[PDB]
């Protein structure tokens, strides 16, 4: 195969806190550009998200929000983040709770314990050309278990609108409303499905608490070694449609959709 | 009748 | 003698701390409002954030050419390489500024992005001798520099007209009809504490960043001259302020050219 | 006028 070619230094055009380069050690496919990279969700037609600041629940903590008196930890069942911003080992990755991070109505500081997803993407990720799966995303560094990796970002749309979108490859159900990353998306639109995934999606609230519109944050379910491809389970709602077209090629010996 | 990913 | 009564009124929400000091009396840091670093709403304002409604540039450079659409909307791009307004900028009659946005083809570090990068200057909330709290700069600020944004709760003209506390109301438009206001009484940033001065060293400029809903400009204060380390910040609150307030107290800005005393 | 004081640009 070819020497690895750098096809973009940063697909995010400087919108993330580190670059996300795109490389291709496989073929002559250019940097994918059939979409607009956005680092945070957007709308076309109005969604009418409740952003009334008086509707936020918030905490009155006088510490770093690591005590069980933190309202925002109570809304999350407990604050699940350790000192390093990783999910505690007791976090239920099979059936995650809703996470309520602290917000601008809370009395606590911007650096309190209960603020991880709102700080954005930190890990060094790379869009790369796979052999048999199109584009995929890898980590350039070791990512310990329980680490916030990236958010599924895109265009917030209604259920009805999602049903008439010609392309459905980039649809994520909220739980109804959807995120479509087809026209507007971030790096997460390129993550492939894996039957034994190293990422789990968690529903998170931050600047608003409109329960119709959780934000989708991927956390590592295990140590992800430098070089490894990122993968999450796309779910039955996906595979029921896409299965009639093509089979899963994740190569797991515990694969469920080939 | 579109594919949606699921949390 | 000066006491530091808060190391940061912003609780870490700004890029640098904004300390509060009191060299006058025994008042603690003010706490009867909520500090917020960006505008909020209570009642919905329904700002048009349809991403397909944005006008944007297709620049292949750093947006320093006269082809940049966003510069064109601004009349021209007014920022130099250090992000300060060009000397030709009309501070008596500022144009609307349209910075680049997330729909533009350019990178996040292009020339036409200043107010969206937020407050940078080293500011300090302090107790004045006779005007309550004021805001000073802790460092020299060259002319044409973005100092801070007037941030608060976005409300209609109608609602503003019945707010009993009107010391922190800022009209976004001077016309009749459908118009909006920022109230920094209950939610606001450091700008809520800036006093009126009859010869101001700040001028408010209307700016568009993430959305271009002309009903909701954001209010960015730029320096009109070199502001020296230690100087109090001031802007001209205008006639729609003093027409009400001048019946209650006179201006104490101390300017020899004071117009409201 | 208006009923309440407004700063204006
Ligand atoms: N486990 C898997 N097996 C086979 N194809 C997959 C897959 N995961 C993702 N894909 C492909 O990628 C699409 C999801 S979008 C993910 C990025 C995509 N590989 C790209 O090149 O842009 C799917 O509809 C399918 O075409
Ligand atoms: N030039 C001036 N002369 C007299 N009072 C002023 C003034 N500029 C501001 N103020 C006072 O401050 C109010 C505007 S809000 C500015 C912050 C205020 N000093 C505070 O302590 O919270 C005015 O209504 C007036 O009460
Ligand atoms: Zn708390
Ligand atoms: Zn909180
Ligand atoms: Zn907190
Ligand atoms: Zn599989
Ligand atoms: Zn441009
Ligand atoms: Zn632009
Ligand atoms: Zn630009
Ligand atoms: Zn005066």
């Amino acid at each position: 195969s070819p020497v690895e070619r750098i096809v973009s230094r940063d697909i995010a055009r400087g919108y993330e806190r580190i670059p996300i380069p795109c490389v291709n050690a496989v073929d002559s496919e250019p940097c994918p550009s059939n979409y607009k990279y956005v680092s945070q969700n957007c709308v076309t037609s109005p969604m009418n998200i409740d952003r009334n600041i008086t509707h936020l629940q918030y905490c009155v903590c006088i510490d770093d929000c690591s005590s069980s008196n933190c309202m925002c930890g109570q809304l999350s069942m407990r604050c699940w983040y350790d000192k390093d911003g990783r999910l505690l080992p007791e976090f239920n990755m099979a059936e995650p709770p809703l996470i309520f991070e602290c917000n601008h109505a809370c009395s606590c500081w911007r650096n309190c314990r209960n603020r991880v997803v709102q700080n954005g993407l930190r890990a060094r990720l790379q869009l790369y050309r796979t052999r048999d799966m199109g584009w995929g995303v890898r980590s350039l560094q070791d990512i310990p278990p329980g680490t916030f990796v990236c958010e599924y970002v895109g265009e917030l749309i209604s259920d009805s609108e999602a049903d008439v979108r010609e392309e459905d490859s980039y649809l994520f159900d909220l739980d109804v409303y959807c995120i479509d990353a087809r026209f507007y998306g971030n790096v997460s639109r390129f993550i492939n499905h894996h039957c034994e995934p190293n990422l789990v999606p968690v529903r998170v609230f931050m600047a608003h608490q409109d329960l119709r519109f959780p934000r989708i944050a991927f956390f590592s379910t295990r140590l992800i070694e430098a070089g490894e491809q990122l993968g999450f389970d796309a779910g039955e709602r996906f595979w029921d449609i896409k299965g009639k077209l093509f089979s899963c090629r994740c190569g797991s010996p515990k694969c469920r959709h080939s | 009748q579109t594919a949606r990913k699921s949390t």
